[PDB]
């Protein structure tokens, strides 16, 4: 694909940015629990009715330790995830600060704010507490990358935004 | 030391000018572009 | 290239800029393992201590702004950890340089635009030298950077940008980042000297013609309006100001409205006349740009981002406002206009199609809602004074309410490891909230008065059967609406409106040509009659025609019908148990009875998984006979054709052992076992019958089974489980598993069920599991396991070394080798640990003290994992396992004599790492406890073999040991004042908390010989205050 | 009895 976008995915460690990232990758589920060092890149396509749209998904990691450089990710972004745990409280008190780091480097850009594993039963962080997203004007959806669901909406949300066509739409080919 | 410089500093700058502001002073019959436009056209 | 790239960090010659600028871009602009190189060389290089001395060269020479980037990244990072041990000169010298640089590349218009991203570091430079060093050694900073905003009004622009980061980074973003000591006086400077930088602001927008520094002053006031003084706000002409000058103009309208938003958000009495002329002037100025005529929905669906996001912030405004204010908007008479006027665009924004919008809406729609039924819940007649207010917009609500129901079910098909595609109904979601708000929202309204819902309804249903408005969607809508207020109007209402409802959707019914529409229509007719369980329960005739009319929908190839039949007749079944064991008026036999005898022929064209349901629904309507033979009557005919089935394949299976190994056979004994889970989910404890019937074949095959997949694994690698037979084989052992945990889970006789059921799965459940090779183990045999626990508790104490020894050994010699690998062990692993410590404790006596040591060793490899689940778990079983010791004052001292130490020593290991902090509060419970519990003296024995010493010394000293070997860069005082707080305020675990994270700042930065920051009289005292208050109690 | 014997026995 000629059209090539940023993507930086953002979030606390064990949220779900890898397994989220790997599900659209290859269509598996990752079970296990391995810390992202740095950052990895990984081209993903997706074929809208108007063309191919590639993003090149900047996949951070979450734990101080393997931080790296981390506002230094940020760099010539030009859209973003910030990925939170539904199942844990503290992941959802942290999004303000991956906002603000995020916003420090990319003033105007697209940002979606996903509330990752939503299949478990024992839900923490309730859908009336998330209202973050509303003074800060950025999109919000529930997914979940066992059960693939809401599982293309933040990228369908993030190429209308970014193409500029709100009637774009994902085919299979 | 760290690369010794020849650079100003807010307290020069502060000095050196009084209590005047630099900008504009809200010159006759202006306003912003668009004062009073509808939200929608 | 690695050589070169790598020749970065010699540290010998002169900083090649070239190498560097060319790694950079390599990092920014890399493919492949190129990337990682450069991405590895630079993480590397910026985390070499002395190397923040090249960074006065990189912003030198180095052109590309990435690597000026990477250079101002080292240097924030020198500041923020080693600042206070860098001598004087240099610090002085790093402060006059970045000042310098900030002056010269914000005075000219052209760098400033260009770059917008190195000014933005360089601010943030600032302010971390300004946290660490601005009022103690730096007095007169505000004074000069406000006395040099008035140089130029790029300057001025560039100085609101560094208030703003400094007021973000003091109040906003303070929390775990600086201690409470530092913090608060960071927040009094700051609050001291802002009557100064306020002056700024109010001329900047009062004289400046310069769009981008107004914007920037705008911007920066919205955060400085989160903490400064209310007389600020309310005692001055802030709110004119921006309601007149900048509301109005196109370029400042978010910014302005984020700002009175901000404002209208303050709840204070002191003042309300300001509050009741910030809604008149900004509705006046509102009117002028969103006139009352216009359809936002259009204007908005084909609009600009700017339009947009103002029509969500007035949303936010208006929602906020009313929310806070309704009261003293209306209190005054002469402002009802503008009430009404304000509800008006509420109503208008509540048409756009954004679903963010529509909640941020429907939020003060439900709390409107609720205001007025908790005035008074009773319909209209006199009138309470407040409803009488409303009174005139309250059917505009209710058709609102009626038009954009909804979905009420979100059924998503799902996949599991073993490729079986299931039905999931999600449960929690934001639909699901969504609808649940819309459905209060609309009951209140309905309950307020039920004439005007009934009549939105009616004319709705009217106009969708003469088809001026119909329309699949509509229709679905209105039938989501109806089946919404179920349960809100009288019962004679309800069967009149429930009458005209359905005999008008049957009339058009038949109007509607198509197999299509006539699915809609019976799909939604459905739903609605299995909405109103009240209405059929009332009359029988109807719930017989209803269930005869779903069992013949079973039949129905069209996609969709067969789905909702078993929907309906679950609801159904559920909701009306009890109206089919009984007999009724007319009926010589009971309907149960009906149903079973011809049972094949109402399920022979549903798929397995609608007969799984089926079964389900069937279920229900058994555990509501009351009597005891006859419903072992029924369970027995009600189980027939998968006996049937059962006893089939194993007498098959008694000839030779080799059936199994077909799919064919495998695929049977996996849907006959669904079917029994389902059936047991549905009737309860009198399913024992049919599982002590099937009990010990079940045993058999789960064996045969599991034997087969192991050698299959052992034989032929891992790769196999993905097989279609071996997919089916864990199929069939999955649903044994979930089957006896279900029904042990709804058991009304623990010691039957112990002396009966238990004994069985030790031979043949833990000892097969025992057996397995690792890569062939189930981890839901471990979860099982703890469902028994928690349930049998007390009656299975004399069989956990049993357990123990089939699985402990195996599964923690499966998990102690890292913390990433067999990930669903690990999680039931610790579920049955948690189990048997809450339930079966006295097991831990019986068990020898090497077992109870490996006990304690896995519980304390627990709570270091990375995995949030498994590290709770942990922890939950440590506070359990320290609760329950202390209670047992007889080998508490022995446990604690051989433990205390360990276990503090650990979770102290724990605390002090980063990776943890999500579990934060858990630390601080445990240690508190534990604290607490030597401050009360109940660990009677010394804990120093040594000699005898008192407890609370020992501890002391032993925890700052700890924790000066393992920080030495920590002074004595910070470490001796954190053991103080840790003894003192062990009884008030938020301080405790707020204690530890203190810490957890301390001890990422080097103090050196430095006390400016400690202060330590103010803790103290603190610390001293705390103490008193917990002796008072 | 409460549990019915198993008619296939797994040596
Ligand atoms: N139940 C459930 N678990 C999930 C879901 N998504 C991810 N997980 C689990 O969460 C764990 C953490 O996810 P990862 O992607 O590996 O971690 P990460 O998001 O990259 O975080 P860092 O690597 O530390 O930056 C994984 O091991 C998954 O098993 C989900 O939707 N449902
Ligand atoms: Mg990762």
């Amino acid at each position: 694909p000629q059209v090539q976008f940023k993507l930086v995915l953002v979030g606390d460690g064990g949220t779900g940015k890898t397994t989220f990232v790997k599900r659209h990758l290859t269509g598996e589920f990752e079970k296990k629990y391995v810390a992202t060092l740095g950052v990895e890149v990984h081209p993903l396509v997706f074929h809208t009715n108007r063309g191919p749209i590639k993003f090149n998904v900047w996949d951070t990691a979450g734990l101080e330790k393997f931080g790296g450089l981390r506002d230094g990710y940020y760099i010539q972004a030009q859209c973003a995830i910030i990925m939170f745990d539904v199942t844990s409280r503290v992941t959802y008190k942290n999004v303000p600060n991956w906002h603000r780091d995020l916003v420090r480097v990319c003033e105007n850009i697209p940002i979606v704010l996903c509330g990752n594993k939503v299949d478990i039963k024992d839900r923490k962080v309730k859908a009336k507490s998330i209202v973050f997203h509303r003074k800060k004007n950025l999109q919000y959806y529930d997914i979940s990358a066992k059960s693939n669901y809401n599982f293309e909406k933040p990228f369908l949300w993030l190429a209308r935004k970014l193409i500029g066509d709100p009637n774009l739409e994902f085919v299979a080919m | 030391g760290f690369g010794s410089s020849t650079g100003l500093s807010f307290a020069d700058l502060a000095s050196s000018n009084s209590g005047d502001f630099a900008f504009g002073s809200k010159d006759k019959n202006f306003q912003w572009a668009n004062t009073g436009a509808a939200v929608f056209g | 290239a690695d050589h070169a790239a790598r020749q970065l960090l010699d540290f010998s010659q002169k900083l090649d800029i070239n190498l560097l600028d060319n790694v950079v871009n390599c990092l920014y602009h890399g493919e492949g393992a190129q990337q990682r190189m450069a991405q590895e060389v630079l993480t590397h290089l910026k985390e070499h201590p002395d190397a923040w001395t090249r960074v006065d060269t990189i912003l030198e020479f180095s052109q590309n702004m990435n690597t000026k980037y990477y250079g101002l990244q080292i240097l924030e990072n020198v500041i923020k950890t080693r600042w206070k041990i860098l001598p004087r000169n240099q610090c002085e010298g790093i402060k006059k340089y970045v000042v310098g640089l900030i002056i010269k590349t914000s005075s000219d218009p052209t760098c400033v635009e260009k770059e917008k991203v190195y000014i933005g570091k360089l601010n943030m430079i600032l302010v971390q030298i300004l946290k660490q060093e601005w009022p103690k050694h730096w007095p007169t900073f505000i004074s000069d950077i406000v006395g040099a905003s008035r140089t130029s009004e790029s300057l001025c622009q560039n100085n609101m940008v560094i208030l703003k980061l400094l007021s973000e980074e003091v109040f906003d973003f303070s929390s775990g980042q600086i201690t409470q000591v530092k913090s608060k006086h960071l927040k009094d400077s700051m609050c001291n000297e802002f009557s100064q930088i306020f002056q700024l602001c109010q001329f900047v927008m009062e004289n400046s013609q310069n769009a981008p520094l107004v914007h920037a002053t705008l911007e920066t006031l919205l955060r400085f309006l989160n903490w400064i003084p209310l007389g600020y706000i309310f005692e001055t002409k802030l709110i004119s100001t921006l309601i007149y000058k900048f509301l109005n103009v196109p370029m400042f309208r978010n910014v302005s409205l984020k700002c009175l938003t901000e404002i209208a958000g303050v709840s204070v009495s002191q003042y309300e006349e300001q509050f009741v002329t910030l809604f008149t002037l900004t509705m006046m100025q509102l009117k002028q740009m969103l006139p009352l005529n216009t359809n936002i929905r259009l204007a908005y669906s084909n609009g600009k981002d700017d339009e947009q996001n103002f029509i969500q912030n007035l949303s936010l405004f208006l929602c906020t406002f009313l929310k806070e204010h309704d009261q003293l908007i209306e209190k005054r008479l002469n402002l009802r206009e503008t009430l009404m006027e304000a509800l008006h665009y509420m109503l208008l924004v509540s048409e756009v199609e954004e679903t963010e919008i529509f909640k941020i809406c429907l939020e003060y729609w439900n709390h409107l809602a609720a205001e007025l039924y908790r005035e008074s819940p009773f319909s209209t007649s006199d009138v309470p004074p407040r409803r009488q207010l409303y009174l005139p917009m309250l059917f505009k609500v209710r058709l609102l309410m009626v038009s954009r129901m909804a979905k009420p079910e979100e059924v998503l098909v799902v996949e599991n490891d073993q490729g079986e595609v299931v039905r999931e109904f999600m449960k929690d979601t934001d639909s699901i909230n969504l609808y649940k708000n819309m459905r209060e929202t609309l009951v209140y309204l309905t309950h307020l008065d039920y004439v005007d819902t009934e009549r939105i309804m009616t004319e709705k249903l009217h106009n969708q059967v003469n088809g001026t408005e119909w329309s699949w969607k509509n229709l679905n809508t209105l039938c989501w609406a109806i089946g919404s207020i179920s349960g809100a109007m009288h019962e004679e209402d309800e069967k009149r409106f429930l009458v005209t409802v359905i005999k008008d959707l049957l009339g058009l019914c038949e109007q509607k040509r198509g197999k299509d529409n006539k699915a809609i229509i019976a799909s939604n007719i459905m739903y609605i009659v299995g909405q109103y369980p009240r209405f059929l329960r009332a009359h029988w005739k109807f719930l017989k025609t209803v269930v005869n009319k779903l069992f013949e929908f079973m039949h129905e190839t069209h996609d969709g019908v067969q789905d909702m039949a078993c929907d309906t007749f679950i609801k159904i079944a559920q909701k009306c148990r009890r109206h089919f064991v009984q007999v009724q008026v007319g009926e010589v036999m009971p309907f149960i009875d009906e149903i079973l005898n011809n049972i094949n022929t109402i399920i022979c064209d549903l798929q397995p998984q609608q007969v799984h349901t089926f079964y389900e629904a069937v279920g229900y309507m058994i555990g509501a006979q009351t009597d005891q033979t006859v419903q072992e009557h029924l369970i027995e005919k009600y189980m027939l054709l998968p006996n049937q089935v059962w006893d089939s394949i194993i007498q098959q299976a008694t000839k030779n052992v080799d059936i199994l190994k077909d799919p064919e056979t495998v695929k049977q004994l996996g849907s006959i076992l669904k079917t029994n889970v389902r059936a047991c989910k549905a009737v309860g404890h009198p399913f024992v019958i049919q599982l002590g019937r099937i009990y010990l074949d079940m045993l058999n095959v789960y064996k045969c089974l599991s034997e087969n997949i192991s050698a299959a694994i052992q034989a032929n690698g891992e790769m196999v489980t993905k097989q279609p037979l071996i997919r089916s084989m864990r199929t069939v052992k999955r649903e044994t598993l979930k089957l006896i945990s279900g029904w042990v889970s709804r058991s009304n006789d623990p010691q039957m069920v112990a002396e009966n059921f238990v004994p069985p799965l030790l031979d043949a459940v833990l000892i097969d599991y025992q057996r397995n090779v690792p890569a062939a183990r189930e981890p839901e045999v471990l979860s099982t396991m703890a469902i028994i626990v928690n349930k049998l508790g007390g009656h299975i104490t004399a069989e956990i070394p049993q357990i123990f020894d089939a699985v402990f050994e195996c599964t923690l010699n499966m998990i102690n080798k890292d913390f990433e690998e067999y990930p669903e062990h690990r999680t039931n692993f610790f579920l049955l640990l948690q189990a048997v410590n809450s339930h079966c404790f006295p097991a831990f006596l019986a068990i020898p003290p090497t077992q109870f040591k490996l006990v304690l060793d896995s519980i304390i490899w627990a709570f270091k994992h990375t995995m949030r689940n498994v590290a709770d778990t942990g922890l939950q079983i440590l506070f359990t396992l320290l609760q329950n010791v202390a209670q047992e004052e007889a080998a508490a001292q022995s446990f604690y004599q051989t433990y205390f130490c360990d276990i503090l020593q650990h979770i102290f290991s724990v605390v002090t790492d980063t990776s943890h902090t999500a579990g934060l509060t858990m630390h601080a419970s445990i240690l508190a406890y534990m604290f607490n519990l030597v401050e009360e003296g109940k660990i009677s024995t010394s804990l120093n073999p040594g000699n005898p010493v008192n407890n609370q010394i020992f501890l002391q000293e032993y925890v700052a040991n700890l924790l000066k070997s393992a920080f030495p860069h920590l002074q004595d005082a910070q470490v001796k004042l954190f053991v103080t707080g840790l003894f003192s305020l062990n009884q008030d675990i938020p301080a405790f908390k707020e204690h530890l994270r203190d810490f957890l700042v301390q001890i990422k930065e080097f103090a050196g010989e430095d006390t400016s920051d400690l202060f330590l009289e103010e803790r103290e005292i603190a610390l001293r205050q705390a103490d008193e208050e917990k002796h008072k109690r | 009895a409460v549990v019915s014997p198993p008619k296939f026995v797994f040596g």
